[PDB]
């Protein structure tokens, strides 16, 4: 799966 | 030139109440031995809504002293076995304070499903396995 973070940049 | 590290964290007195348990709970430090710390963070919630029916499950770079990385989780049921394992295809960039994960890790009615066994006695196992790029 694609990982996400809970911040922009 | 990879270095392959991992770290359990058992979550005791485990409640789906926000009031109760916070909407951010975070895991003690570890490492592959190594001065760069980290350590795993969890929204019992999804923060979003999206992610509201479920729990989220991100890695976290505390202290770096810039560092790219691939990990790996899954939840240990109550004969010790891995589940619903969701790992990143590639690695991805921390510097200190940054976070990679999967908001919708699991789903909360998972978790409930006492058929799972996916939380015994009320704690939930998580272990998580990291792959730093040297
Ligand atoms: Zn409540
Ligand atoms: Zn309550
Ligand atoms: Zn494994």
């Amino acid at each position: 799966a694609s990982a996400d973070s809970t911040t922009e940049g | 030139k990879v270095v392959k590290f991992s770290y359990m964290w058992t979550i005791n007195n485990f409640s789906f109440c926000r009031e109760e348990m916070g909407e951010v709970i975070k895991s003690s430090t570890f490492s592959s031995g190594d001065k760069l710390k980290w350590c795993l963070r969890v929204n019992p919630k999804g923060l979003d809504e999206e992610s509201k029916d479920y729990l989220s499950l991100y890695l976290l770079l505390v202290s770096c002293p810039e560092v790219r990385a691939k990990f790996k989780f899954s939840i240990l049921n109550a004969k010790g076995e891995e589940t619903k394992a969701m790992e990143s295809q590639r690695a991805y960039r921390f510097v200190q304070g940054k976070d990679w994960g999967f908001k919708k890790f699991i789903r909360r009615g998972f978790l409930l499903d006492e058929a799972n066994g996916l939380l015994p006695d009320d704690k939930l196992t998580l272990f998580c396995e990291v792959s730093v790029v040297q």
